[PDB]
């Protein structure tokens, strides 16, 4: 089959300057009168993909100006005059033969805008979630930016990990910030047994991580 | 004809050609039935003779055609309550089309310079494009049953004719006759001529 | 299910004459002791017919069919048994089959799968095509069937017809006249491009007799029939042959008498044509009306009449970004070749689907 | 495209439908094609059919897992495909999408190969699942608020919505009246197959004490309503 | 012309020397019910004569 590697998959972007991204095709598709074998796709998270440029170095289906592709040989990159709000989702890089089709892997696009301060919440289980067995503490983020981040529990100074799981929303339209969601979750014997616990937050507009830590005894 | 002139309620001949009234009595040989869907005034493109759109590159018609055409109106059942796209009619060719064929091709239309490998590029379109049928339409845009029948006449025998078969020969009597359709008058004798089965 | 043969042998195809072969009644009307002039398709006088010869022997050429064919074959004891018609031969297309059994003739036409060697091979052995999917017509008929026997067929496909002639006579081609009556006028109806011939072989490998066959052409000339008594065809003249016959066409007589006559006119035709270019095809420029930077509303749309000069929609983007360009009434294409006058354009901007409101009705 | 049909909790020894449905659109003379998604990043093909108008075959493009267990069959008459799968061997999640061809002419195509020029009608509405899983009522858990952010007259609180499935819920505060504040997180998947939601709101701290907040949930799969008070 | 109304309710000959003057009514020739009061022939044994 064909392989297709993106280099630039990972990179924070801001509004103003060009971003560029490249796939590479393991066959050689020299073979052209004309018409460059290969297009870009780009995937709206959440109702529909969209398509920017078809095969040749043309604009179609109502494609803004602003979106360029370009190449010939061992060469492609797509050109963005200025990212926008409207530019969130991610590209993918497609070939016209190899009948087999297979995509490339995918990006995430986490647009570098400015930094908002992260609101750390924690939530102890409730009575009735003891009564019923099972105890969750949720560690929360509201409002933050950038949307990546690195979400640890640590209870009594001991790393947690496979049982915690993150949930995390879509840009807002209204402040343009992200939120995530961490659930942890524990049994109410693993729960009887600790009394400290904390939730920790590392954050790139942050220069030390902070840490939340609540004990069992109070409401 | 006579049970076909009130089964569908078509338009009454409205074309030039065999003569509508005394249609029992013709014998005609190799029809071409040929039945398709068209939209609005396009009645009036099929015509021998006539030049336009359907009649330049989809169906043309000949100077001689000996018939005529019938046509009928249906918005019920030729449209749905959704898009009825189901019909498609070619626009775009290369050179005229020679009429009493049919040339189906769906190949890349060129326009420009530049030729396209089966691409609908910047100057390389298609000639198909689709019939917008809806019941709520104006008469411009309803759908329109339209059926060619052709009345040709050959030197073979007709495999058709209408229900007229009665009397019996007359020998030696000077009376008129319309055999095989052909009007004419003179006795019924025998000959020693010796003629050949076709 | 087919065999490959592998044991033909190469062999050039020979060419023979054609002296007075290849007439026929071009209509079944009854004329006697006249002589009539009919414009049909005729095989001419003289011409260069191929031949073909099977011992060891293995010749089935496949020949296209330009236009109808007439088929010559010294023939003696029944070697031959049809004929295949069709444009590609497989089951993408509709191909005629014409295949003799034991006792009676069937004709056939479905999609046969034919194989590289259709052949037949007592006679229990058939290998010509593999299956059929879907067909309609199906016709059985009786059966037609040193040298002893000559056969001769034409086949023509005018306005759908298959009008297969035959005749059956006792006996290179020998010299004479031989009438060929119409037979069977099959209404085909259907495309044929090429067509080829079919044998039977005799299993002893296998072993194939003494035999022969011709293949001819037909084409568009007008031919004199002079007709007897009896209502039949005694000889025929054609007129692009030599002068000789063309005078004799011409006067409507076989015997021309001593002296000079004038019958035609030579000409020549021409080859193409010659149109130059005029120049000034440039009178008025469309860039101040489609190239501007303010643009009248909707509401006040500026009415501008472009009259005495020309109409170009070769550099005011004529190949476009595929826009919104459909429409109904004149075509682009034609556009230039309608003589229109009094062009009006009113520009304006809309918003959203608002496009589909600009059209009549 | 504006709808689809298909998509529900199937075991993979039964049989799958999948199915298009259209509207007035340039469907019968268009190739079709179908994509799927995985969960990671990164998609992949899985099949395509040719129409019948432009040539008699239907030019069959397969690979070697839909020539296993993938079939496919045209209709001819209505704007609809039929897609139907004999076996489910691992097929956990897909959305195939139904994306058209920009391709009105066919050229130089063989049995083998055959260039595709792009997809630009995608489309999202069937969601298939094999995990086994049956449904059954939400359960709601009120939290405490906190005055331990930056803002000390501000106080979060929030209805917890555990052990509901599937993923569809609606969690409104005061019926919809407070508009600010209101925040709901997507759901998330467990070991068992189950899925988790929270969903916050902040309030000033002066107003905990008077106003009332009242969160309701409402499960349409599972026609449960529980309304549950957030109380300090 | 040939039609219903041309074969058994009303045909004209090969010479007329003129022609004839029609126009539109919906007002005076309708009513509020169904206006039913205008009838004509559909079936003929033979044609009928100008
Ligand atoms: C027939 O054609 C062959 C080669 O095409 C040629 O050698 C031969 O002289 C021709 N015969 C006649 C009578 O034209
Ligand atoms: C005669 O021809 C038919 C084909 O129509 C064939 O089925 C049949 O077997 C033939 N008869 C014999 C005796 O082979
Ligand atoms: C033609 O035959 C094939 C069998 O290979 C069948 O699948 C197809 O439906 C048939 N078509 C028609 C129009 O009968
Ligand atoms: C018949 O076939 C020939 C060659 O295959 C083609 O050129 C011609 O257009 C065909 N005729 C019709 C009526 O399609
Ligand atoms: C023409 O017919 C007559 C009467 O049957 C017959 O005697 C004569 O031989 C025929 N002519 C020929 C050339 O056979
Ligand atoms: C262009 O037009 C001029 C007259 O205006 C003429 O002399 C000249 O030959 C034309 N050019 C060509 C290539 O015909
Ligand atoms: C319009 O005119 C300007 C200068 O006159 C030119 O630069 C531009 O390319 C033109 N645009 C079009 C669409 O012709």
């Amino acid at each position: 089959d064909i392989v297709l590697t993106q280099s630039p998959l990972s990179l924070p972007v801001t509004p103003g300057e060009p971003a560029s991204i490249s796939c590479r095709s393991s066959q050689s598709l020299l073979r052209s009168n004309g018409y460059n074998y290969l297009d870009w796709y780009l995937q709206k998270p959440g109702q529909s993909p969209h398509l920017l440029i078809y095969l040749g170095s043309n604009r179609a289906s109502g494609v803004p100006d602003r979106f360029s592709g370009s190449g010939s040989g061992t060469d492609f990159t797509l050109k963005i005059s200025r990212v926008e709000a409207e530019d969130v989702g991610v590209y993918y890089c497609m070939q016209a033969l190899q009948t087999p089709y297979t995509f490339g892997q995918g990006t995430n696009l986490e647009i570098k805008r400015t930094v908002a301060a992260p609101s750390v919440f924690i939530f102890p289980p409730s009575d009735e979630q003891l009564k019923s067995g099972t105890a969750s503490v949720v560690c929360l983020l509201n409002n933050f930016y950038p949307r990546e981040a690195k979400v640890q529990w640590k209870v009594d100074n001991a790393l947690q990990s496979g049982n915690s799981q993150e949930s995390v929303t879509e840009q807002d339209s209204k402040d343009s910030t992200y939120s995530l969601s961490s659930t942890l979750t524990l049994s109410k014997a693993d729960y009887e047994k600790h009394k400290v616990y904390a939730c920790e937050v590392t954050h790139q507009g942050l220069s030390s991580p902070v840490t939340k830590s609540f004990n069992r005894g109070e409401c | 004809y006579s049970v076909l002139y009130n089964l569908a309620p078509f338009f009454t001949f409205k074309c030039y050609g065999v003569s509508p009234t005394k249609l029992n009595d013709l014998c005609f040989t190799n029809v071409y039935a040929d039945s398709f869907v068209i939209r609005g005034d396009e009645v009036r493109q099929i015509a021998p003779g006539q030049t336009g759109n359907i009649a330049d590159y989809n169906y043309k018609l000949p100077d001689d055609f000996t018939g005529c055409v019938i046509a009928w109106n249906s918005n019920k059942l030729d449209s749905k309550v959704s898009g009825n796209y189901n019909y498609l009619y070619r626009l775009f060719r290369k050179s005229n089309l020679k009429p009493f064929e049919r040339d189906i091709s769906t190949e890349i239309y060129q326009a420009g310079n530049k030729p396209c490998n089966g691409v609908a590029g910047f100057n390389c379109y298609f000639p198909l494009r689709s019939y917008s049928f809806r019941p709520t339409y104006g008469v411009g845009h309803q759908p329109y049953r339209v059926v060619v029948l052709s009345f040709e006449l050959l030197h073979a025998p007709a495999t058709v004719c209408g229900p007229k078969k009665s009397t019996n020969l007359v020998k030696n009597k000077c009376v008129n006759f319309n055999f095989n359709g052909l009007k004419g008058t003179g006795v019924l004798t025998e000959s020693n001529k010796k003629f050949l089965p076709f | 299910q087919c065999v490959n043969l592998t044991t033909r042998t190469q062999l050039p195809p020979a060419y023979t004459n054609s002296f007075t072969r290849g007439v026929y009644y071009p209509d079944k009307v009854f004329r006697s002791s006249v002589l009539h002039s009919t414009q049909d398709l005729f095989l001419p006088f003289f011409s260069n017919v191929t031949w073909f010869h099977v011992i060891k022997r293995f010749d089935n050429p496949v020949l296209p069919f330009n236009d109808g064919v007439y088929f010559a074959s010294i023939e003696k004891s029944n070697i031959i048994r049809g004929w295949i018609f069709g444009t590609t031969l497989d089951s993408k297309t509709q191909s005629l089959l014409i295949v003799n059994n034991a006792t009676n003739v069937v004709i056939k036409v479905c999609e046969f799968q034919f194989c590289n060697d259709p052949f037949l091979d007592m006679e229990s052995e058939f290998r010509v095509y593999s299956s059929a999917n879907n067909c309609t017509f199906e016709y059985v008929s009786q059966p037609f069937l040193n040298f002893k026997n000559l056969r001769e067929f034409v086949f023509k496909n005018i306005d759908g017809y298959f009008k297969i002639y035959s005749k059956h006579t006792p006996i290179d081609l020998p010299q004479g006249f031989s009438a060929l009556e119409p037979l069977v006028d099959l209404p085909i109806g259907i495309n044929i491009t090429r067509f080829q011939t079919l044998l039977a072989l005799h299993r002893s490998g296998w072993t194939a007799g003494a035999a022969a066959y011709y293949v001819g052409y037909l084409q568009p000339r007008t031919f004199l029939l002079k007709y007897n008594e009896n209502g039949t065809i005694t000889d025929a003249v054609d007129c692009a042959l030599d002068p000789l016959s063309e005078t004799k066409c011409t006067l409507k007589s076989f015997t021309v008498e001593k002296g000079i006559y004038q019958t035609s006119n030579f000409r020549v035709q021409p080859t193409e044509s010659i149109v130059r270019f005029p120049n000034i095809t440039n009178l008025c420029p469309f860039d101040e009306v489609f190239n501007a930077t303010r643009f009248a509303s909707v509401y006040a749309w500026n009415r501008k009449r472009i009259s005495n000069c020309v109409a170009d929609y070769s550099v005011l983007y004529n190949l476009a970004p595929f826009f919104t360009f459909k429409c109904y009434g004149v075509s682009p294409t034609k556009l230039n070749d309608l003589c229109f006058t009094n062009v009006y354009a009113d520009s304006f901007v809309i918003r959203g689907d608002e496009v589909r409101q600009i059209a009549p009705g | 495209q504006l709808v689809e049909s298909g998509g529900g909790l199937v075991k993979p020894g039964g049989s799958l439908r999948l199915s298009c449905a259209a509207s007035g659109f340039s469907f019968i003379t268009y190739n079709m094609n179908w994509v799927r998604q995985a969960p990671g990043k990164g998609l992949e093909w899985v099949s395509s059919i040719s129409s019948n108008i432009l040539s008699s075959t239907s030019y069959i493009y397969y690979a070697d897992s839909v020539k296993g267990r993938f079939t496919i069959s045209r209709d001819d008459a209505a704007n609809s495909l039929f897609l139907q799968m004999n076996s489910l061997r691992v097929e956990d999640t897909a959305q195939y999408y139904c994306a058209r061809t920009r391709s009105r002419s066919v050229r130089n195509c063989t049995s083998a190969t055959c260039p595709v020029d792009a997809f630009d009608l995608w489309g999202q509405g069937t969601m298939v699942i094999v995990s086994s899983a049956s449904t059954k009522g939400p359960s709601v858990f009120p939290l405490a608020p906190s005055s331990k952010s930056t803002s000390g007259g501000t106080a979060a609180l929030g209805c917890l919505v555990k052990d509901y499935f599937p993923e569809p819920v609606t969690v409104s505060w005061n019926s919809g009246a407070l508009t600010s504040g209101v925040h709901t997180f997507p759901a998330v998947l467990q070991s068992s197959g189950l899925y988790s939601l929270s969903s916050v709101v902040t309030v000033p701290s002066s107003s905990l004490g008077t106003q009332t907040y009242i969160c309701n949930v409402n499960h349409k799969p599972s026609n449960t309503k529980v309304d549950k008070k957030v109380e300090p």
